[PDB]
DNA sequence: GGATTACACCCAAGACACCAGGCACGAGACAGAAAAAAACAACGAAAACGGCCACCACCCAAACACACCAAACACAAGAGCTAATTGAC
DNA sequence: GTCTGGCCATCTTTGTGTTTGGTGTGTTTGGGTGGTGGCCGTTTTCGTTGTTTTTTTCTGTCTCGTGCCTGGTGTCTTGGGTGTAATCC
């Protein structure tokens, strides 16, 4: 049938990773999916605007990092950049 | 994480939109980030002004 | 149909907003403000619907119309 | 005292404070001035009601702030007009 | 006569309803509580 | 015409910019745009403050009017 | 004869918020002589911005592959809307 | 009796999960150019110095305006009171 995608299973996995003995209602899972989509849209729009400012055809990790820096507040942006750099290096070190 | 903390604070084992609203509006950085969004069934924070309190 | 927003409902909305005493003209003022807000939002939604060549107003039209105003709403499929 | 009891009671709950049918009738009345024979999904009306109540509660909070600034307990239409002007709406 | 009318400015600190009367060369406001709080206005002195 | 003096404003801008990256250069038009935006912003803020002060039946603007204006605007 | 007694229900009062007038003391506007530095112009030095040419790694594109993601709805059960009230005070 | 809590006797459909299976991401290799790097140019930004004079400033003085205190209103609710009402010796 209509096989439409969402983030519900990933949000649930993350929840069980942080809070094992805690569930989530369906309306809150909907809100979290909307939140993820919103933040994705904000970051991608900022990255696109930056790429077009700098005359580049590619969205790399530098654009994503600087869009994160532009969008999130200080400590939050710092932690997010730390996480992203950690993940990128761990993915690049292996193959 | 913050929503699970807020839901345990209310002694619930399932997260509802109310706990998301409390977690968002209670965290300064998140509340600055999500400054324009409204959460259905999120409610408002309990806030009574100083001058309205009885005497 | 604008009379359907009764005085107790406006009182309830003011009490959840922390308001302790209410004038008598607040009700008409609030009805006017709500009418303006709803007029703008429904106009945007109907624009979206007409563009999509539909005769039914969906929840996506309302969500995009609120995103257009800057009133992003979570929990309705956004 | 009942005013404060109600304030405490309504800042705790999250349920919609407008009756559903009046709001639906108002929405249809307004919509009928742009295009006849329009249909609304129930979720569209629900979203509209949530947004309208959230907007009105924020406006009432700003109005309360203005009223307290003037040293009044009672909110007045001039308070609403001032809040809407300062927001940049009027 | 016009009954149950308030006057501004009030001749006394207490707001009281009065009766407004039309006379030959003007109007008279008269409070029911005190005869001394009459306000007489001549037609010749009304501008607008 | 701009009301804040140009060179004190330049020094203020450089002093503030000295925290985010050491020894930056600035275009002149950048400082001009910054001054225009700052003065427009402050004039709007003084408009809102005047509105609040008149609301309080006053004619003198006080810091609590500024605070109320920035609160209603949604400023942190 | 006449008093002790039974019974609705009204008026004085308290607690709450406000418009308007009055009074007073100070903080702000206005003016004036003084110190200050912005501004205007000039010349000097050079960090770095805009451009160009080369060269390669990076991402798009096919094609084939298999495992992670979707909805249905089975199976188990969250804790609201309801009414009374443990626990300090 | 105030107030926030920890729970109840009954409502409602939700919430976690197993399941079938298919499509969408993952591996493989090939090509073409976008994006880094280097090297050169030359504009433009910083840097300083001298002279002028408008702007800032310190201060004084007076008054007008802000803020505090008051009378009187309307309004909801609690309380003491009394006259209507009446029957027993």
């Amino acid at each position: 049938r209509s096989r439409k995608e969402s983030y519900s299973i990933y949000v649930y996995k993350v929840l069980k990773q942080v809070h094992p003995d805690t569930g989530i209602s369906s309306k809150a899972m909907g809100i979290m999916n909307s939140f993820v989509n919103d933040i994705f849209e904000r970051i991608a729009g900022e990255a696109s605007r930056l790429a077009h400012y700098n005359k580049r055809s590619t969205i790399t990790s530098r654009e994503i990092q600087t869009a994160v820096r532009l969008l999130l507040p200080g400590e939050l942006a710092k932690h997010a950049v730390s996480e992203g750099t950690k993940a990128v290096t761990k993915y690049t070190s292996a193959k | 994480e913050l929503a699970g903390n807020a839901a345990r604070d209310n002694k619930k084992t399932r997260i509802i939109p109310r706990h998301l609203q409390l977690a968002i509006r209670n965290d300064e950085e998140l509340n600055k980030l999500l400054g324009r969004v409204t959460i259905a069934q999120g409610g408002v924070l309990p806030n009574i002004q100083a001058v309205l309190l009885p005497k | 149909n604008i009379q359907g927003i009764t005085k107790p409902a406006i009182r309830r909305l003011a009490r959840r907003g922390g308001v302790k005493r209410i004038s008598g003209l607040i009700y008409e003022e609030t009805r006017g403000v709500l009418k303006v807000f709803l007029e703008n939002v429904i106009r945007d939604a109907v624009t979206y619907t007409e563009h999509a060549k539909r005769k039914t107003v969906t929840a996506m039209d309302v969500v995009y119309a609120l995103k257009r105003q800057g009133r992003t709403l979570y929990g309705f499929g956004g | 005292t009942v005013a404060l009891r109600e304030i405490r009671r309504y800042q705790k709950s999250t349920e919609l404070l407008i009756r559903k049918l009046p709001f639906q009738r108002l929405v249809r009345e307004i919509a009928q001035d742009f295009k006849t024979d329009l249909r609304f999904q129930s979720a569209a009306i629900g979203a509209l009601q949530e947004a309208s109540e959230a907007y009105l509660v924020g406006l009432f909070e700003d109005t309360n702030l203005c009223a307290i600034h003037a040293k009044r307990v009672t909110i007045m239409p001039k308070d609403i007009q001032l809040a809407r002007r300062i927001r940049g709406e009027r | 006569k016009l009954e149950n009318v308030f006057v501004r400015p009030a001749p006394d600190s207490k707001r009281v309803t009065g009766t407004l009367f039309i006379h030959q060369n003007g109007i008279r406001y008269q409070s029911p509580v005190r005869s001394d709080h009459r306000v007489d206005i001549l037609f010749s002195n009304i501008k607008h």
